[PDB]
């Protein structure tokens, strides 16, 4: 009678390739209004957007306390967050069987802030926590809108009453609101000199055997006024990253531009793609193709990524079946608008008594973006970075009533927050790095989104 | 048989578990500082691996106390600080090494005994380490079974105990042999 595992009620929609920024428009204001989009990427893992709206649970995490709020009812508990998260998922009685074309059948999406990570490692507390947005913001969705870039399908599925659902989201207006503007110029947390001492510090701890690779971030603050809708419209098309998406929050908006997978789990198979060594585009397409190989065959690069690839192998080796844990590509190039980027991808299985959330919790948050070994990465950016990550380098993503899994990096990521807007670059220190390298290539990877909201 | 693997906070810990039940054993991971020697009496593991992982032996928690209390007792592998912890148990000196090496491979040369036996030589390893077993304050209860190219100590022996160190990392993606290696340890 109630326990359903009847695949979701599906209305097709017009194919329009701007089907999700089209539909989300009119959504963008709302609280627990998410937007997936793959950026019109030409890329491997470029085929979803996907768009929800108007949750029928809510979870919410500041520190050791996560708020569940359903229609009439709002618990509080310290119990682990992803474990809450499971018993939510299950709670729903909503359990469809894997579908390639709909990757997400309802079920959880959201933020997975970087200080969640405090919930699975004891971590000191020297970083400022200076901005005030939940640790994990995810919403339960017994509905969603699937844009399939592979099959030209535009699919609105529905666990309940579809065409209500269809009706509710031809009545919602796009009324839109004033564009974006910064107001002021962006400024870092950290001076040239700072940078300077904290590289010098990571360069102590390498030669100390203390750490072999630490990711040091800075973080670049504005002032905006106007629509962040209207930011992420423009962003999204100058970016083109497959993991981009967009969160109205209660508390404000990430505007995500990665281009990094964190990890998939696809009817029981894992995928990882760390993302680790960085080269600028360059304007002589002669030049470009010289920049793809150097990066592909560079001797710095290729140890800082073997490093990363090993670590994400024991991390998700912590639950995937032996023998499962393979690396079927090491050290691709992709190119992105501003930069080349360094990819591995490693791959296992999932074990039948364990849940991808159990997989999000032994791996979380990314080697891609901490270091190696881990723990003592995440103490040491505790100790140099001036202020929490919160929102940045943590993940979005979805964990689907069917089982399945995908998360990002939220690396090229905005948060914007009771006017103000920060964007966060780090890259990998490691014994061969150079101090003014270093600097220059955090300005490499954002700067052509801090130079488009400033004009 | 049945494996305990003591975690050093490390990041490569996993791919040593990996190994280890692909090639068919029981294994248990616990945390360095989430064991006390009486509860692995009451495991009753057959053999014990001690991980790498940062900082040094002293900062390696229960490693270098179930090192001294198990030698002779049941086999004993150290993979990097796990083999810098064995070396400094009997009275070793671990030093930074002449050059940090971090992801890199090196072609290191063995005798064929211990780990080694059935292996390439010179076999190509990936290191994680910027410190090294000091040559000169090597106990007399070890051999020396692996060099790099720069002569330092990639291995160790002891001469009468199923009791041996490897600096590099088997499990490494770019390691030749691991499973083997590993395979040497489980099924002596
Ligand atoms: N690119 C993904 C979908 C996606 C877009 N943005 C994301 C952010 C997080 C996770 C997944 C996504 C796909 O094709 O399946
Ligand atoms: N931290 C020690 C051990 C590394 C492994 O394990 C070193 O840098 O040598
Ligand atoms: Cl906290
Ligand atoms: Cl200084
Ligand atoms: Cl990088
Ligand atoms: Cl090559
Ligand atoms: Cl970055
Ligand atoms: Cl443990
Ligand atoms: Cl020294
Ligand atoms: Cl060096
Ligand atoms: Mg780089």
């Amino acid at each position: 009678g109630h326990m359903k595992t009847l695949s979701p009620a599906v209305i097709t929609l017009l194919w329009r390739q701007d089907a999700a920024e089209f539909y989300f428009s009119r959504l963008s204001h709302l609280p627990w209004a998410m937007l997936l989009h793959s950026g019109y990427a030409d890329h491997p893992y470029s085929r979803f957007d996907i768009v929800v709206a108007e949750p029928i649970c809510t979870l919410t995490t500041f520190g050791k306390e996560t708020v569940v709020s359903e229609s009439e009812k709002r618990t509080t508990t310290t119990d682990d967050p992803l474990q809450v998260l499971q018993q939510v998922l299950d709670r729903a009685d909503i359990r469809p069987t894997h579908n390639e074309d709909l990757p997400f059948q309802g079920g959880a999406l959201g933020l997975f802030g970087y200080d969640l990570g405090r919930r699975f490692e004891s971590l000191p507390e020297i970083a400022e926590q200076d901005i005030v947005l939940p640790d994990m913001a995810v919403g339960i969705y017994d509905w969603a809108l699937i844009v399939d870039h592979q099959r030209h399908t535009v699919s609105l599925l529905s666990h309940n009453d579809v065409n209500a659902r269809r009706a509710w989201l031809e009545s919602q207006q796009f009324s839109p609101q004033e564009d974006f503007t910064l107001t002021s110029d962006w400024q870092s947390n950290m001076t040239r000199e700072q940078y300077g001492e904290k590289f010098r510090q990571v360069q102590e701890y390498l030669h100390s055997g203390d750490c072999y690779q630490v990711n040091l971030a800075q973080r670049f603050h504005a002032t905006y006024s106007g629509d962040e809708w209207q930011a992420f419209l423009q962003l999204n098309q100058a970016n083109r990253a497959p993991f981009s998406a967009f969160l109205r929050l209660e508390q404000g908006a990430i505007l995500s531009l990665s281009p990094e997978r964190f990890i998939l789990c696809d009817n029981s198979e894992i995928q990882t793609r760390p993302i680790k060594g960085t080269l600028p585009r360059l304007p002589d397409p002669q030049e470009d193709s010289k920049q793809a190989v150097k990066l592909a065959n560079s001797a710095k690069d290729r140890a800082e990524n073997l490093m990363i690839v090993d670590l994400m192998r024991n991390d998700i080796g912590r639950v995937a079946v032996a023998g499962s844990v393979k690396v079927p590509e090491l050290f691709v190039v992709e190119p992105f608008p501003a930069v080349h980027h360094l990819v591995s991808t490693i791959t296992a299985q999932l074990p039948e008594q364990l849940h991808a959330s159990d997989l999000l919790r032994a791996a979380f948050p990314g080697g891609s973006i901490t270091g190696a070994p881990k723990v003592r990465a995440m103490e040491i950016i505790d100790e140099l970075e001036p202020q929490r990550r919160n929102a940045w380098c943590g993940s979005i993503g979805y964990l689907s009533f069917c089982g399945n899994m995908d998360t990002s990096i939220t690396i090229r990521t905005l948060t914007a927050i009771n006017g103000q807007i920060f964007c966060s670059a780090g890259g990998g220190i490691v014994a061969d790095s150079q101090e003014e390298a270093e600097y220059q290539e955090t300005f490499d990877k954002v700067n052509r989104i801090l130079k488009q909201l400033e004009k | 048989g049945m494996i305990l693997l003591i975690d050093n906070y490390d990041s490569f810990t996993w791919n040593l578990y990996q190994y280890f039940c692909e090639l068919g054993a029981d294994v248990l991971v616990k945390r360095n500082d989430a064991l006390t020697l009486a509860d692995i009496d009451a495991l009753k593991p057959q053999k014990i691996v001690i991980s790498p992982g940062p900082c040094t032996p002293d900062e390696a928690g229960i490693s270098l106390d179930v090192i001294r209390h198990y030698a002779g007792r049941l086999p004993i592998l150290g993979v990097c600080l796990g083999h810098q912890a064995m070396a400094q148990a009997f009275g070793g000196k671990v030093v930074r090494a002449a050059k940090v090496m971090h992801g890199k491979t090196s072609p290191i040369t063995h005798n064929g005994e211990g780990v080694f036996r059935g292996l390439a030589n010179p076999l190509t390893v990936t290191r994680y380490h910027s410190l090294v077993v000091e040559p000169d304050s090597l106990p007399a209860c070890f051999d020396v079974t692996a060099w790099s190219e720069t002569r330092e100590i990639m291995g160790i022996r002891h001469r009468q105990w199923d009791l041996e160190g490897v600096q590099f990392h088997p499990e490494s993606i770019l390691s030749e042999q691991g499973h083997q290696l590993l395979a040497n340890f489980l099924h002596r």
